Order: structure tokens, then sequence, then C-alpha cells
RNA sequence: GCUG
DNA sequence: TCAGACTAGAGCCGCTG
DNA sequence: CAGCGGCTCTAGTCTGTCCAGC
């Protein structure tokens, strides 16, 4: 939330993200744009690439190329207001190797 | 062999915060710590004795590699 | 008080002319636009302008950068071969990536785009 | 406005192990850093490494 | 200038402090200067883009 | 006028003859280096010294590697090509089976004329130049750096050095003076030797497209 | 609207 | 509020046939 | 004598204008 009456707590602006690339910092600003802001978990279908629900994916009717995916809410939030838009973000997973 | 043989900045901060989540998740320590109670502490002791089990591996941009061994690295 | 020589100051935007006018030493002129000087002498020759021009405009307000970040900016500016801005059209030449170009400006047109 | 659109240009730039700067799609921007490979932060003159007057004496 | 002898007999043994250096001198400086080159060079890593657009910002 | 006018004739076919010895052609020492009163000899005043006959040059020949391979240098007299002139010089390229030539126009070119150089062949290439750039020889100009056209053996060392592929290297136009000055077309590399603040040297390399 |  | 560097149009004249 | 075509020119329009707090 936004500030003190709210609790809110305080922004990493995008200034602040340019002093912390400056540094090479990769993994803190994982940590602070990340995993203490909007961490989540989306099942992707690699057959499609659209996004699906509990292992399963309407689409598709199958079950098997689910998978999940770490990633920001507001990106999530970002691949659900485009294909709204009929602007389709298809992903392609590799494994983490 | 071509790389610098000087250890980075950003491999130094890798390889002790690497270390200190491993020791902070119960892994064995080669320093006898005397009175530690901090991972990162103990991490930056493990380094000083140069004795850490890890290996740096260096991938040029072309895709070819080189591992350096973390004790191999000259540390500033 | 060694010498004493004439130099001519040209508050103008035609740099072939001038460098092509009887008794103006060509080879010695110079222009503060970066546009002339690429359409007269080429991209390496831009490239030093850059250079030359935001090191004077540093030096004049008293501070002080080193060459090698004046220098980087200017390779970043000509390695297309043409001299491209820092905007958003420059970027949109540069960048390939969608989500890059869609996190800076005009977010809407760069994500249709990559739909159709 | 001027800070954010240079750091958005800017911000992919990496110095690689093979002593070159390269943007995230592989092309060349710099076949050396800065022509020499060295350092801003780590410069005792101006603009140069060392300065050997002082060292010399020291 | 000072008639200095270089197989150091002269007898005023205070005239070989004017221009002193000394073997083992050398020796250290060659090393001082080799060891702050190498130390002066870019990293590989070095997020080198965001340095200059912060260095040409502010 | 008349001592403008040769002034132009002698500078231009000055820097017709350097642009013609960094491009491999073979011009003598006489040619390079001449002086306005000795090209006075040969012509004088602009009647005298015409532009459309009189300083054509097809005395270059490539020694390094065909002494066949020949290039014309055509001076136009009337202001503005059109295709006419340019079929004219096409004509007497045919005959000769030289297969190069420069255009020296003095205005510029008419548009219909311009697209004829692209597709007349690719076997028969002719390049435009406008005389106000030839006023000036860009090579010796204080910014323009030492451009060096790469051998294909090189090349495949620059990219075995740095593990690359071509389209990672640097771009320059086919556009940009520099490159028609040398005459060079897409796939040739350039090495360019930037001068340093101190007494050394930084070299670079581009490719053209 | 003001503080930063 | 202040450009600003894109995108079509309206021509224009003059060779281009 | 007529028709492309690029030039050239209006002018039209959409696009920005620091970080944050209360
Ligand atoms: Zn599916």
């Amino acid at each position: 939330t936004e500030g003190r009456s709210r609790d809110g707590g305080l922004r990493l602006g995008e200034m602040e993200r340019d002093c912390l690339i400056g540094y090479g910092a990769s993994m803190l600003l994982l940590e602070r744009l990340m995993i203490s802001s909007d961490a989540f978990e989306v099942d992707v279908c690699g057959q499609c690439g659209l996004l699906g629900y509990s292992g399963w994916c309407h689409y598709c009717k199958s079950s098997c190329h689910v998978s999940s995916l770490r990633i920001p809410y507001a990106c999530k939030l970002l691949f659900q207001e485009l294909q709204s838009m009929n602007i389709i973000p298809r992903l392609k997973l590799s494994k983490y190797n | 062999r071509i790389t610098t043989p000087y250890m980075t900045k950003y491999e130094r901060a890798r390889v002790l915060g690497t270390r200190a989540l491993q020791i902070a998740m119960c892994a064995p320590v080669m320093v006898e710590l005397e009175g530690e109670t901090d991972p990162l502490l103990i991490a930056m002791k493990e380094l000083k004795a140069r004795k850490i089990p890890i290996i740096i591996r260096r991938y040029l941009p072309d895709g070819s590699y080189e591992d350096w061994g973390v004790d191999e690295l000259i540390i500033t | 008080s060694g010498k004493e020589k004439y130099k001519l100051l040209v508050e103008g935007d035609n740099l072939r002319a001038v460098m092509a006018t009887h008794g103006v030493k060509g080879t010695r002129t110079t222009s503060n636009n970066t546009y002339e000087v690429e359409k007269t002498l080429g991209i390496e020759a831009a490239r030093t302008t850059i250079i030359n021009e935001i090191q004077y405009t540093m030096v004049n307000h008293g501070m002080s950068i080193d060459r090698r970040h004046v220098m980087l900016l200017s390779d970043l500016m000509t390695y297309k071969g043409e001299v491209l801005g820092i905007t958003r059209f420059g970027l949109a030449k540069m960048k390939e990536s969608v989500l890059m170009l869609a996190s800076f400006e005009k977010t809407a047109d760069h994500l249709f785009d990559a739909a159709y | 406005y001027m800070q954010r659109r240079l750091v958005k240009s800017l911000e992919d730039l990496c110095s690689q192990y093979d002593l070159t700067v390269r943007s995230s799609t592989g092309d060349i921007i710099q076949f050396i850093y800065g022509g020499d490979g060295l350092d801003p932060a780590a410069m005792e003159g101006k603009d140069e490494p060392l300065e050997f007057k002082r060292v010399l004496d020291n | 200038k000072y008639g200095i002898n270089d197989n150091g007999t002269t007898e005023p043994r205070v005239l070989y402090q004017l221009d002193r250096i000394t073997p083992t001198q050398v020796e250290k400086f060659l090393e001082t200067c080799r060891d702050k080159y190498m130390r002066a060079q870019m990293e590989p890593g070095s997020a080198v883009g965001a340095l200059c657009a912060q260095s040409i910002g502010e | 006028d008349d001592e403008e006018e040769t002034y132009r004739l002698w500078k231009i076919r000055k820097t017709i003859m350097q642009l013609c010895h960094d491009r491999g052609y073979l011009v003598t020492q006489d040619e390079l280096d001449q002086t306005l009163e000795e090209f006075k000899a040969q012509s004088g005043d602009k009647p005298s010294e015409g532009r459309p006959r009189r300083t054509d040059l097809t005395v270059l020949v490539a020694h390094n590697d065909d002494p066949t391979d020949q290039m014309f240098v055509f001076f136009p007299e009337e202001p503005k090509v059109g295709i006419k002139t340019i079929k004219v010089y096409c004509q007497r390229m045919q005959e000769e089976n030289i297969t190069r030539a420069l255009i020296v126009v003095q205005q510029g070119m008419t548009p219909s004329a311009k697209q004829s150089l692209v597709d007349m062949a690719p076997k028969y290439i002719l390049e435009q130049f406008l005389q106000q750039e030839l006023l000036i020889n860009i090579t010796e100009h204080e910014l323009v750096p030492e451009h060096v056209v790469m051998t294909k053996e090189e090349v495949t060392e620059l990219l075995a050095r740095y593990k690359l592929r071509e389209n990672q290297l640097p771009r320059i136009q086919a556009g940009d003076p520099v490159a028609r000055y040398f005459g060079i077309k897409r796939g040739q590399v350039v090495k360019i030797i930037r001068p340093s603040e101190t007494a050394g040297r930084y070299i670079t390399y581009r490719l053209v497209q």
C-alpha cells in the first residue's frame, strides 16, 4: 500500500533501479523487486504458450505440458491485460539448465 | 587461461553469498570458526584461509568457457 | 605572445561549402553539428565530434569526466553506421526487445505491433 | 527526463571476459573498453593509471 | 655538477644523497607499478553502461 | 575569373589522382604532385581548359591485380547529367571493355539518371562524385582517421581472434563519403586507426552494410 | 496545496 | 506549455519518354 | 506533348515534461 496511514512501505523507483544496475548487483535487484514485493507462480502450457490453472490447460484440454514459472504478479497481470487487448504473449519455456 | 588471474569484485560477492547460504543451511565449515554466529562472517573467514568448495565457471561471449578454482584466483 | 593569426568563425549550417571555398584550410575546419559532420565526413568523424563536444561542455561548467565514458556513449550512438539519438526513435533502432521498448515510451503501440 | 532516457538506452552494456563491450544481442560496441581496458575509478592521475613521480618517492 | 665518481670512492659521502636510488628501490618500484596496472583494469562483469549513464547525468 | 576555374580543375584532378592512388590505381608521382602553373602549361583559361573531354582520364590501371583493369574519370560539361550523357559514357566504356568509371558532375544529376547507375549493370559500375566534394581530400582532413581496406585472409583472423560472426561487427554505410572514396562494397571490412591522446593508437573495425 |  | 521529428497530402518543374 | 516522380513543403499530429512522501 501507498503510505504511512496505510502502513504502506517504500518505493524502489526507476532511479534507484539505475543505481543498483551500476553496482552489478543482480541478485539484490531480484530480491528487492521480485521476492519482497510480488512473488507468484503461474501454470504455463509449453504447447500453446498460454497461462493455465491448477495444472490444467483449458485451451488444449490436456494436463501434460503444464509447468510452473516464478513470475512477478504485475507481469502476470500484464499478461492478462494484454490478452484482453488481443495482444497475446505466447511464452516458450526451456528447462532451467 | 586467457581470462584475468585476479578474482573480480562481482565473483567475490557471489562466492561469499552462495557459501553463506550453504553454511546457513547446515553445510560443513572448514575454518574451525571461533565464536561466530553469522553465516556471512563465517564465509568471509573461509575465503581468507582459501578453503571454499566452489569453482567459478567463466563463460566467454562466443560460448567457450574456462573454470577457475576460488583458491587459484588471486584475492585483492 | 608568440604569434598572431586570425581564425574565422562561421554561424551557419553548410559545412561542405565552407570546406570548399578558395582560401579556407578545409582539412582543419570543424562543426558543432554531428549531422553536418556525418553527411560531409562520415561516421568516424561524427564519432569524434560527440566526444569533443560533450567534453567541451563538461569542462566549461568545471565538471570532469574520464574520457572512457564519453567514448562509450559515442560508440553506442554510431555502431550501426548512423548517428542514432538517445530518443525513443533511436532506441527503437538499437534495441530488439519488445518489453524493453514497451517499458520506456509508447507502451501501447509496441505491444500491438509485437502481436501483429 | 534526460537521465531516464540515457539509462534506458545504456543499461544493457556489460564488459565481457574476452575484454570486449557487447550489447545483450551480442553485437560489439567496443573491442576494448575505453581503448585501454582500464577502470575510471582506479585512476590515481588525470585519466591515467599511475603517477610515476609520486610512486618512486613513496 | 658535483664531481661525483660512480665507483663510490668520493670522500664527502653526503653527495650520494642528492639523487639516490638503490636496486632494492628499483625492484619494489617496478612491482608496485605492474601490480597497480593489473588491479586497475575494468573487471569483467562490470555494468559499464550504467556507470556511463549516471556519470553524464549527475 | 579564369584564375579560379583552372584552380578547381587542378585541385579536382589532384584529388582524383589521390583517390586513384589510394584505391590502388597506378598514377605517376608527376600526376600526383603538380602545380597550378604546371597545370596552366597543359591548359590555361576556361576556354582552352575544357572540362568535358580535355581532362578525361583512363590512364588509371590497377597495377596490383589487373593491367587490363582500368578506370575512366569523366567530367560532364553540363551541370545536371541526364541518362543521355550517361548512355554516351556507357557506350565509350562498352567499346573499351572497361568496367569501372567515375563521373564528376558539376552541380548535380537528374533523378532518372541516378536510377540508371543502380541498374545499368552489376558488371558496369559507375560512381557519382560532385566536384564540390573533390576540392578537399577528406582522407587528409584532421578529423578523419586512416582507413585500410582489409583482405579476406585478415578478416578471417579478426573473426577468429574474437570468435565473431560478421554481423556482430559495427557497421559503416556504403553512402558514407570515406566508403565512396575507397569504393568499397557490402561485405568488405575496413580497419580504422584512431589516434590516441598519447603517442599510441587504437584499432577498430567496421563492416560495410 | 505543501513538505521532503 | 513547448517543441518535435515523424506521417501523409498538396504541389513543382522539367526532363523522360 | 505529356506523364512519373521525387522533391519540397506545409502542417498535422501525437508525444514527452524527477524522485518521492504526507
Ligand atoms: Zn495448452
